[PDB]
């Protein structure tokens, strides 16, 4: 109470004073920041923003000596509307960036459709980087929305091996698995892309993917399902790849007659 | 609690009054002796069931005298009243009778540690040595003869001395131990007794005669008198740890002498220990040092050996003994630190200790124990004794022989219900959705417990009752004949096992469907259900499952052999799946039925095992589909080196999320026990850690298994019952559940026996349900996984500022500060979100995240975070915001000396703003700013400026006090200061 | 430091030390510009601390050592002199009150009002309040012009100057830059000249 009357009758230094007495440390940092402001409007701008009164806040920085404070409290609030509406007065050159962190909380909250359009409002022309990030949201929503092919294209146009992965997670959440799979390939994730493929029963694309697989677990499951399909020489070169070295062993032994091949393994397993 | 199973022993038709106990040393069996009316002796051989071992009858005309069980081999020794001794192999089914030598009673026999010879001594004094082959067969003759002429009481053996507890010899030969410099001195030993570094023939021993003298006997078989008590020995140990002998008398005088190789006993101290003299006391050696006695009386008493301090323990009619009930008979499991005492009415008191643990945190003498429920029995108890690695203890009444086997109260939780067997006939059943308990009593002994939404099970191996829950009162649902070991419920289904099978019934007992196993599968001995799926689990360690989401059970997983999939393993001890049915979890016991410190996990679509082993931290994983033994491969992604001294004991799966699992891991002691050369717990010499560890994982076919929590057991916590999120679920002690509620005679209030502990991430949330609860459940996860981006869109659906407020503290230690900008924009914090802009100018993540710290008000994390920067300066601001000035000065001081003159005068200024004037000016004086902040500061008291600028006797403080007169006229003042001043301008 | 410890005089020759560094600093060519930039900015904020040193010991003391003019000069020649964001430590509420005050002494009383009024848009401190309440009627009372005598003369243009103008310390008429008195900020008879292409500094001395 004593807190939010000082904050309210604008007597900073006992708002510093009790915050100190009440431990909040933060609060205490941030009046620190602002106990040397003379400007009235600005200092009861913060100060409203404080106490969570935000349109205050902004009538009151618009009326201070530096407006572009209600832009900036409005975009740390995430409210995008408001500060694309200061944006078209106090600063034109922010819009697409904002259009941006607004696209990406759209693309949070669900609203795919506005999410896309906020993306290819942001798009500018110039800074690459952040073309390409709106670029990878365009893709993103283009997918979530069911224009898999739009955002799939764009995914493999872009230079970005990440959107790959993010564009194949959500396309995963999605259950899409080839296209997820498709895009982990795509994007060097080949161990990713054999565990969406083993999840679609493609072991074809597996066995294209394997040289590059990683995954002892991946080869294991691959084994399994090659030994179940009758080709033993495969599910030999999937088990050895996997180390479980006595399914080779069992294998050279009773189903190939061939144990010049099964003593190969033995000697770094000492079993 | 623990409630011990009573076991009570088919004794046969023909046998009579039991009168001695005895457990093989470290395997699962009992030896019985018996009198019979016409004083015939018997002795027979008995499972952990209570049930006969076949063709171990033994009998004589004449009486049983002592029984002794080899230390390794399943051969059991016995003496006879007339002087007979007998030897039974109960592996080779051979009986074998001693060289007729003896002509008098047995009252003394002992196998030797290393158990290749048995000591026999007579009522006449007459002591023998045998040296015997591995079936228990005598080599020729007694390796040692000798002739005391009088009554033998008691004989042990000195186990190998390796010298002393080596350390304890050491301090004790470097503080003048003349008895230790003999026993590290080779030269003077002229008796064969090297410090006995090797497989020795083990012959160094003690014996007692009825005298109250003790003998010691070296490796030759010379036999020297090393005491000389006032009254006959009661009891007698040996301190190996000290090279200490302790004498206990019937006049109840203990003395401890330490005794070097040669047998020259040195006395350590002699006590005449309190308790009722004419009785025969039973006494125990806990740990060593802790002498324990029940001499016939209301309370147990304790002599702790090294502080020479005495305490009591007394049973306690809050938990059901009566007043005045006496103790007869004192026993100590030192494997999970469990003191037992059998009573004149039929009751074995229990007293866990305060664990000595390898890491469990002590106490001081009562405090170091806690006492537990009755076992209730038939009759006087006489003898107890605790047995195999499993914690067993064995009872011995007037009447009969009872077996106790510990288990966890039968106890059960499922779909937020819990059922907690209060008594063997007695069942708190709690509904944790609406927080009401209800007490459940039946007609028979309970032997387990099943529970669901709608309804709870119960069993004694003959038959089943099965209670509906009918609004606030639970009602009898059904009663039928069935000799079920265990029982599974799912909706209005009851699975039941029989012979080879397992039955799916109504509540009624009307038998719906079978599921059947073949010989070789084993009986089913396990069952558990998550979501809409069985496990089953058989004797010889077999397993299947099935999908309960249509009444006809399908199988969802076909037969699997444990010891085929995991080498060397003995059995099951516990089965679970997950609420997927994609994962089982199954812990398995080693060959001596002891519990193995490996939990295994498989894998239903993949067809795998994966094996944890917490001795080792690896986790293995092994193939076969196809026929196979295999290799492992091996992970070491388990960082955790606390985890090598834990044991799994209790395991379970989240019945709404099929990737959350957890495992309660208890701390286990070494089979001896040591002491210190002080007088410390045992083991709760140091510091704390958990006595139970409870570990939770999250488990995926991407990413293996992760360590989604660690904590240990909550004090108030007896053990694990389950887990549904958000909670962990725990067996409450009703030692405490009493000390809170206020509660007058006349209403049979409920004890609220179960406790509940929030998972990690829901601590504060715990409010949280339904699709907010799968939403959590994905955050959880998924944050664990650490796919961030799947954690905050399964969060997108959540309104709630506190989730919010949650993921931002979990985005500090995470050092994510992306997330963090989102989190305080979604929460309204414009002034973090402002400060984390700002933070930008600075470099390092990690002063960037301590003011995210900072303005959540996590003060440690920013206080580390802040020092790992080595940013000493955003620190001290840090200290000063905090108001913790002195340490703000002393890290001024230290490492950052360029502001120590503004940390003055900002401290100044707050000192002046507290009204401290005095310690405002110590301090403006340290920051050199006296010169124009005092003169401000007192400005409204003159006087005391005044005295001021006359003790500085400072030149620019002159020249401002004389310009203050000059403005006031005052001119002759003005120029004398001035003078002063040397301001001669 | 010196500017949260309020040593305003210690501060300016702080930052004329730091101006003197970049200074040094911009004989490397690869950093020349922007430290020239740091030289102007730092030599500014010098001026400005050693202007507002006054300012703050006639505000906090109870007795002035500078004289009226002197402080009445300093608070006209910092409003003109400082940014639209305020340096740190420095008080626009302790300048126009000060200007105010003097101003009032002085026998400016249509500057003084307009001071009066310039305070009542800015956060005043309670101790400046209850003097500006009184000081607020007191002027208000007086005279609506202010004193011939206090108007400077441009020495480049003989034109008198208003007391406050909107472009600053250039004269109204021929944009000339005023040059003060660090002791006393009077405008100082002097014109800044440039040499003509083709001379050097020691030709110039030489023909001087």
């Amino acid at each position: 109470e004593l807190a939010r009357a000082c904050l309210h009758h604008m007597e900073v230094e006992f708002a510093i004073r009790v915050y100190r007495r009440i431990g909040n440390v933060g609060i205490v940092m941030s009046l620190e920041q602002i106990k040397g402001i003379e400007d009235y409007n600005l200092l009861a701008g913060h100060l409203a923003m404080f106490t969570n009164d935000y349109n205050l806040a902004q009538d009151l920085y618009l009326a201070s000596s530096c407006p572009i404070a209600a832009l900036e409290m409005r975009r740390d609030l995430q409210h995008w509307d408001s500060a694309l509406q200061l944006a078209k007065h106090l600063a034109p050159d922010q819009i697409p960036f904002i259009s941006k962190e607004y696209a990406i909380q759209l693309e949070f909250a669900g609203d795919y459709v506005n999410a896309l359009a906020h993306y290819e409002k942001g798009i500018t022309g110039d800074n690459k980087e952040h073309d390409e990030a709106c670029l990878a949201g365009v893709a993103q929503m283009s997918i979530r929305m069911g224009d898999i092919r739009r955002g799939v294209n764009q995914a493999l146009k872009h230079p970005s091996r990440v959107l790959k992965r993010d564009c194949g997670a959500i396309l995963e959440n999605m259950k899409q698995f080839s296209e997820a799979a498709q895009l982990y390939e795509k994007g060097l994730y080949y161990d990713k892309a054999a565990s969406v493929y083993i999840r679609s029963k493609n072991w074809a694309k597996v066995g294209d993917l394997l040289p590059h697989v990683s995954s002892p677990k991946i080869h294991l499951q691959y084994a399994k399902a090659k030994e179940a399909d009758g080709r033993y020489k495969e599910a030999v070169v999937a088990y050895e790849n996997a180390k479980q070295w006595q399914s080779v062993i069992r294998i050279y032994l009773d189903h190939l007659n061939n144990p010049e091949k099964a003593v190969n393994i033995v000697r770094e397993t000492q079993s | 609690m623990a409630l011990y199973y009573d076991h009570q022993i088919e004794a046969p038709d023909a046998a009579g009054s039991p009168s001695f106990i005895s457990w093989h040393p470290v395997h699962p069996f009992l030896a019985v002796a018996y009198i019979s009316t016409t004083s015939t002796g018997s002795v027979d051989i008995y499972l952990e069931q209570g049930e006969c071992v076949p063709d171990t009858h033994v009998e004589r005309p004449f009486r049983v005298a002592s029984l002794c069980w080899h230390p390794t081999r399943l051969v059991l020794a016995v003496g006879w009243e007339t002087g007979e001794v007998t030897v039974f192999n109960k592996q080779d089914k051979e009986q074998h009778t001693m060289p007729l030598t003896h002509t008098a009673d047995i009252t003394v026999l002992r196998w030797s540690p290393s158990g290749n010879c048995l000591l026999s001594g007579d009522r006449l004094g007459v002591l023998l040595l045998w040296r015997l082959d591995q079936r228990g067969r005598v080599q020729g003759t007694p390796l040692l003869k000798h002739e005391y002429g009088k009554h033998l009481t008691h004989c042990i053996f000195r186990l190998p001395p390796p010298g002393e507890d080596l350390v304890q010899l050491a301090k004790a030969a470097v503080s003048g131990d003349e008895k230790a410099l003999d026993m590290f001195n080779w030269k003077k030993s002229s008796s064969g007794s090297l410090l006995k570094m090797g497989s020795h023939e083990g012959l160094l021993f003690f014996v007692s005669l009825m005298d109250g003298t003790v003998h010691y006997v070296d490796e030759k078989g010379k036999t020297t008198q090393v005491v000389s008590a006032d009254s006959t020995i009661q009891m007698l140990f040996y301190m190996e740890k000290r090279e200490a002998l302790v004498v206990v008398t019937e006049n109840l005088r203990l003395s401890l002498y330490t005794v070097p190789p040669e047998g020259k006993a040195e006395e350590v101290m002699k006590v005449k220990l309190s308790g009722k003299t004419g009785r025969r006391a039973d006494i125990a050696l806990i740990e060593g040092s802790l002498l324990v006695m029940a001499v016939g009386e209301a309370a147990l008493r304790f002599w702790d050996i090294e502080r020479g301090e005495n305490y009591i323990l007394s049973p306690d009619e809050k938990f059901g003994f009566e007043k005045g009930e006496n103790m007869n008979c004192v026993c100590y499991c030192k494997v999970k630190g469990l003191l037992a005492a059998g009573t004149d009415r039929g009751r074995v008191a229990m007293w866990r200790k305060v664990p000595d643990f390898l890491g469990s945190p002590g106490a001081e003498g009562k405090d170091r124990w806690a006492l537990q429920t009755p076992t209730e029995l038939q009759g006087n108890i006489t003898q107890i004794q605790w047995g195999s690695r499993k914690n067993l203890l064995a009872v011995n009444s007037v009447i009969s022989v009872a077996i106790l086997s510990e288990r966890a109260m039968s106890s059960h939780f499922h779909q937020q219900v819990a059922a907690m067997q209060v008594s063997p006939s007695l069942l708190n059943v709690c509904f944790l959705s609406t927080g009401v308990a209800h007490s459940l009593r039946t007609d028979m002994h309970i032997s387990g417990v099943f529970a669901t939404k709608d309804a709870v099970a119960v069993w004694n191996g003959r038959q089943v009752a099965i209670f509906e829950l009918s609004g606030a009162a639970i009602r009898s649902a059904g009663t039928f004949l069935c000799e079920t070991p265990v029982l599974a419920m799912h909706e209005e289904n009851v699975y039941t096992v029989e012979s080879n099978r397992v039955q799916v019934r109504t509540w009624q007992g009307t038998v719906k469907q079978l599921l059947l196993f073949s010989e070789t599968e084993g009986n089913p001995c396990f069952l558990d259900i998550c979501g809409n799926f069985l496990v089953v689990g058989t004797d010889l360690a077999h397993f299947k499952s099935f999908d309960l989401s249509r009444r006809e059970a399908k199988a969802h997983c076909s037969c699997r052999s444990l010891a085929e999939l995991v080498p060397g393993v003995g059995g099951i001890a516990s089965l679970r799946c997950s609420s997927s049915g994609s994962t089982i979890s199954i812990l398995p016991s080693k060959a001596d039925n002891s519990p193995d410190s490996k939990i295994c996990f498989y894998d239903v679509e993949m067809d795998t095992v994966t094996v944890f082993d917490f001795k080792t931290g690896q986790i293995d994983r092994r193939e076969t589909l196809s026929f196979n033994e295999q290799e492992t491969n091996k992970s070491h992604l388990f960082v955790d080196e606390g985890l090598k001294n834990y044991v799994p004991v209790n395991h379970f799966w989240d019945q709404s999320e099929p990737r959350l699992f957890v495992c309660e891991a208890v701390q286990e002691t070494p089979r001896s026990q040591p002491q210190s050369a002080n007088g410390q717990p045992q083991d709760g010499r140091a510091g704390p850690a958990a006595d139970v560890l409870i570990l939770s994982f999250f488990i995926s076919e991407e990413h293996g298994f992760l360590l989604h929590e660690s904590f240990p057991r909550p004090a108030t916590s007896h053990s694990l019952l389950g887990m549904e999120v958000p909670y962990y679920y725990f067996t409450r002690k009703p030692e405490e559940a009493d000390r809170e509620d206020e509660v007058e005679p006349g209403c049979h209030h409920i004890p609220q026996m179960v406790s509940r502990r929030p998972l990690r991430d829901f601590v504060g949330l715990e409010d949280c349900d339904k699709a907010t609860r799968d939403a959590m459940l994905h955050f959880s996860f998924f944050v664990t996984i650490g796919d961030m981006d799947e954690a905050f869109k399964s969060i997108k659906l959540i309104k709630s500022e506190a989730v919010w407020e949650n993921m931002a503290r979990m985005c500090v230690k995470t050092q994510r500060l992306d997330v963090a900008k989102v989190c305080l924009g979604n929460m309204g914090h414009a002034r973090g979100a402002r400060a984390l802009r700002e933070a930008e100018q600075e470099p390092e993540l990690e002063a960037r995240v301590a003011v995210l710290a900072t303005q959540l008000g996590m003060l440690e994390d920013a206080e580390q975070l802040y020092r790992k920067c080595k940013r000493h300066d955003l620190l001290n601001k840090f200290y000063q915001a905090a108001g913790r000035w002195q340490e703000a000065l002393q890290v001024a001081e230290h490492h950052d000396r360029v502001h120590l003159r503004s940390t003055y005068h900002r401290y100044a200024g707050h000192l002046e703003a507290s009204a401290d004037c005095s310690r405002a000016l110590s301090y403006y004086e340290k920051s050199d700013t006296h010169r124009f902040e005092v003169p401000r500061m007192l400005s409204e008291d003159l006087p005391s400026l005044e005295l001021y600028v006359n003790k500085m006797k400072d030149k620019t403080l002159w020249r401002w006090w004389a310009q203050y007169l000059e403005s006031q006229g005052e001119m002759d003042a003005a120029l004398h200061y001035y003078e002063l001043a040397r301001d001669h301008f | 430091n010196a500017v949260a410890e309020s040593r305003f005089n210690d501060a300016a020759y702080y930052y004329w030390m730091l101006s003197m560094q970049c200074l040094d600093i911009a004989q490397d060519p690869a950093q020349k510009d922007t430290m020239l930039g740091k030289f102007y900015h730092f030599q500014r904020l010098a001026e400005l601390y050693h202007g507002y040193h006054a300012i703050h010991r006639h505000t906090e003391d109870p007795f002035s050592v500078h004289r009226p003019e002197t402080l009445f000069n300093i608070s006209r020649f910092l409003l003109h002199s400082l940014p639209k964001d305020t340096p740190s430590g420095i008080s626009k509420v302790k300048i126009l009150f000060t200007l105010a005050k003097q101003s009032k002494a002085l026998g400016a009383y249509r500057l003084a009002r307009h001071a009066y009024d310039k305070l009542r848009g800015l956060y005043i401190p309670a101790r400046f309040q209850k003097s500006i309440e009184l000081g607020t009627l007191t002027i208000r009372a007086k005279p609506f012009h202010d004193s011939e005598e206090l108007v400077p003369l441009c020495y480049r243009c003989s034109t008198n100057n208003p007391l406050l103008n909107n472009l600053g310390n250039v004269c109204i008429n021929c944009r000339q830059p005023f040059i003060f008195s660090a002791s006393s900020y009077d405008v100082l008879h002097l014109v800044e000249f440039y040499l003509e292409e083709g001379i050097t500094d020691e030709e110039a001395i030489s023909l001087i």
